[PDB]
């Protein structure tokens, strides 16, 4: 009868050897960019792929309507499924190859100042540190229409072959394109109302967007006038912030407009770098930092490999590297972090992120190989970022010592916070959603390509509030000047994400018995709620998502309302900032360009 | 009896039985220093049954057997008197009654290589359970369906499994080296004592 537990349970031991050895490939291509390892990560992949194939046809022949075991279902479902195994043989290593091109791209891309021409710099350290710093429009012009330029121009080939090749694996999947690909992620099979169909995610994603996009409004303005005192004449009063002067390279956070945004200046300061340069911090000591607080909670401590594999500084070997944040889970108990952490606040809190990320990992791995993932790729995004929440608050800050322990408590200092808030958390979410819809309509064939960039910008100003400050005609890619365009991984997850957010924690600190304002809650030294996560976080995808949420937070589906909530004094504030303002942008006024 | 029992040289070996075909070696007429075993000293388990590791250097038996073989981390846990997994169930269990001691120790240094140390072996498909240090070194072609096999088809496996072992795995996929001592009360003279009876 069953016979699928048998030959299930062939597969995982075979899978688990095999995926170790690509990632091991991967990794050692990742921390170190040659043509050698980038042509052994091929080899790894290939034999990935090749064994993926005959073991997804081996699974089509049980017929997943004699399992009762939803186990053993979700199992074989996830393994009927064969992706890369649909693209084949020639198509399997081309794409690698555009894969491949396009990654080296991104992390050894070198742009050069027009006044030093002598001087070229890399994004993953340099041109982000001007990007983080600066307040000349020029300097941060010539820096972002340099990298757009010189990379989004070298792309954009790549990105049209991508497209076609990644959209002909989805339909071998049976799959409308690529886009409906990665919106399965949000598919569950299981009972009653847990069931979930991929065509709702678009639908729960534009219902909660509209309930954000109030709150987005009004912080928008306020950042506009705000703006408006250090670029007067680059910027209109009624129409949309110029996009090389956000927080970044793109306009994904606008956390390094708190400088000129801070509500109360002569305040205690949210931002904590300072603090941390002056404290003589490094890169070991903030990963220590973000280890004891899972262990505050009653989590694990990382594994000795974690400590002994694992990317923290940036290589100074000569070595090139791609340096954007990353959580490895190997398949062995082999967890690492790829990450290039400098010493600021930013990357502390990320550092939170990606140790939630490698928490998860070590959370699920009692599940079955084919089980072994999120409940959904939010949930992996979210469980990073929920810490976060806790680890930002001002009372934590303060217990670290990185605050000046004096108490000047007040809603002043709470809008503070609330607004260096806002710029990371409410700012990305037009963003996002913005550039994963975008994504979609290419996959779906809606924009020819002759109109790519034409209807990128056309949504960025009409979704976001964003306009470009010189012209891009198609022979630009921009979109793919961000990693995880170009480093194909799917983007509404870090949507999802922050909105699932505000329910776990809500649920979190109502364990906790925090009392007050879902904001000043801080789940440290709480067992009670790390157990409370751990319990769903052993899971994984061996039950519905939507169930998942409802055993900590109470909903099977998304939820603005803790979100809201969480931000409500800044929404009246930040109101009252904009009552004599326009709470809105429009797309007629351009910036010379 | 003078000459002191070679428990050091069960564990003092190149390289270790693999666990579906593990070993055994029967220590007989000496006197039994329990002291080498910490030569290797570094335990990740130290478990025995019916006697005490505090009290072993004491332990008149008739006989004592020293079984050996390379196992999981994860699969140590296995090796314990009532225990159920692939390790108990198809290559080696013990008896209800074990008096005894498990001994286990990591051994990645040795056994795991860069490339996989795929000379480790053990049975993941087994018609039916083995009986308490029951052994079964078969290679035939285990038949999961109704259906007649054939070699490594389908419904139709390789019987036996190796373990990648690499040095970066973690710690609960890296090899451990198990040593199950037993001791035998027969009804014959007590001829394997220890120094201080
Ligand atoms: C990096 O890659 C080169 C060639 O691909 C390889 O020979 C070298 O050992 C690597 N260096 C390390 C491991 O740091
Ligand atoms: C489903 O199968 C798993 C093994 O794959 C087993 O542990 C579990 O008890 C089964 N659940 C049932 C029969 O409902
Ligand atoms: C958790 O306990 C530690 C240990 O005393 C303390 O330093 C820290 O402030 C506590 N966390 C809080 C109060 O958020
Ligand atoms: C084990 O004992 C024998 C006794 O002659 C010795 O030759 C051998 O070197 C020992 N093993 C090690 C690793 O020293
Ligand atoms: C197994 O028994 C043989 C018998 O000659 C012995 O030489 C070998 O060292 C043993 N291997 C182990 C320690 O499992
Ligand atoms: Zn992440």
């Amino acid at each position: 009868e069953e016979l699928a537990k048998t030959f299930l349970d062939k597969f995982n031991q075979e899978a688990e050897d095999l995926d170790h050895q690509r990632s091991l490939a991967a990794w050692n291509y990742n921390t170190n960019i040659t043509k050698e390892n980038t042509e052994k990560m091929n080899e790894a992949e290939a034999k990935w792929s090749a064994f993926y194939e005959e073991q997804s046809k081996l699974a089509k022949d049980y017929p997943l309507q004699e399992i009762q075991n939803f186990t053993l279902k979700r199992q074989l479902q996830a393994l009927q499924q064969s992706g890369s195994s649909a693209l084949s043989a020639n198509k399997r290593e081309q794409l690698n190859t555009i894969l491949n091109t396009m990654s080296t791209i991104y992390s050894t891309g070198k742009v050069c100042n027009p006044k030093k021409p002598q001087e070229c710099l890399l994004l993953e350290p340099g041109l982000d540190e001007i990007m983080a710093n600066s307040t000349d429009y020029s300097e941060r012009l010539w820096v972002w229409e340099g990298w757009r330029s010189e990379v989004g121009k070298q792309l954009r080939p790549l990105y049209e072959e991508y497209v076609v090749l990644k959209n002909e694996m989805a339909r071998a999947n049976n799959y409308e394109d690529y886009g409906d690909y990665w919106r399965g992620d949000y598919e569950a099979e299981g009972a009653d109302g847990y069931g979930y169909n991929r065509n709702q995610l678009i639908e729960d994603v534009e219902r909660t967007f509209a309930e954000i996009k109030p709150l987005y409004e009004h912080l928008h303005a306020y950042v506009r006038a705000k703006l408006m005192n250090t670029y007067p004449s680059y910027i209109s009063p009624t129409g949309c912030l110029p996009a090389h002067l956000l927080g970044d390279m793109w306009g994904r956070f606008w956390t390094n407009l708190y400088s000129l945004t801070v509500p109360f200046p002569e305040k205690p300061n949210i931002d904590v770098t300072d603090a941390m340069i002056n404290q003589n911090w490094n890169a070991v000591r903030i990963f220590k930092e973000a280890e004891k607080f899972f262990v505050s909670v009653g989590l694990p401590n990382m594994t000795q490999g974690f400590w002994e594999n694992s990317m923290l500084t940036e290589p100074t070997d000569g070595r090139k590297v791609v340096c954007h944040p990353t959580a490895w889970d190997l398949q062995k108990g082999d967890f690492r972090i790829k990450m290039c952490t400098k010493v600021t606040m930013d990357n502390f809190l990320t550092a939170h992120h990606e140790m939630g990320h490698i928490q998860y990992d070590m959370a699920y791995a009692m599940q079955p190989y084919l089980l072994r993932n999120g409940a959904n790729e939010g949930f992996h995004e979210a469980v990073g970022e929920i810490m976060s929440l806790s680890a930002s608050t001002p009372k934590h800050l303060k217990s670290i010592g990185l605050l000046p322990s004096d108490f000047r408590e007040d809603n002043e200092t709470e809008i503070n916070f609330l607004l260096k808030q806002a710029l990371t958390i409410v700012g990305t979410l037009p963003f996002t959603y913005m550039l994963e819809k975008w994504r979609w309509m290419v996959f779906k064939g809606e924009i020819p390509k002759d109109q790519w960039m034409k209807k990128w910008w056309e949504m960025k100003r009409e979704i976001v509030g964003v306009m470009e400050p010189v012209p891009h005609d198609e022979t630009y890619c921009d979109p793919a000047a961000l990693y995880h365009v170009s480093n194909d991984f799917s983007f509404i997850r870090y949507y999802t994400r922050t909105i699932y957010q505000f329910q776990f924690q809500e649920a979190l600190c109502q364990a906790a018995k925090h009392e007050g304002p879902l904001h000043k809650c801080d789940i440290s030294n709480s067992t009670e709620a790390g157990q409370k996560l751990l319990n769903m976080l052993r899971l994984g995808k061996s039950k519905p998502w939507t169930l998942a949420l409802e055993n900590v937070v109470g909903a099977r589906n998304m939820d603005v309302r803790p979100l809201l909530n969480y931000f409500e004094p800044l929404f009246g504030w930040l109101k009252d900032q904009n009552r004599n303002s326009f709470v809105g942008w429009n797309t007629d006024w351009s910036p010379y360009t | 009896p003078t000459n002191l029992c070679p428990f050091h040289e069960v564990f003092n070996a190149t390289r270790f039985a693999s666990v579906y075909a593990w070993n055994r070696t029967r220590i007989s007429n000496c006197v039994a220093d329990y002291s080498v075993l910490y030569n290797f000293a570094p335990f990740f388990a130290f478990k025995c049954y019916g006697v005490s590791p505090t009290k072993l250097n004491d332990l008149c038996f008739t006989n004592v057997y020293a079984d050996s073989f390379v196992i999981k981390g994860n699969e140590v846990s296995q090796i314990a008197p009532g225990q159920t997994g692939n390790i108990a169930d198809y290559n080696y269990k013990l008896p209800d009654d074990f008096t005894g001691c498990v001994i286990a120790w990591n051994s990645n240094k040795l056994d795991s290589k860069h490339s996989g140390n795929y000379d480790y072996w053990y049975r993941s498909f087994r018609k039916s359970k083995l009986k308490p240090f029951e052994r079964d070194i078969s290679t035939e072609i285990y038949q999961a369906g109704n259906k007649p096999c054939k070699g490594k088809g389908p419904n139709c496996y390789f019987p036996l499994q190796s373990y990648g072992f690499r040095p970066t795995y973690g710690v609960g996929h890296q090899p451990y080296r198990v040593v199950v001592l037993s001791f035998e009360l027969l009804h014959a003279p007590a001829t394997v004592c220890g120094p201080h009876h």
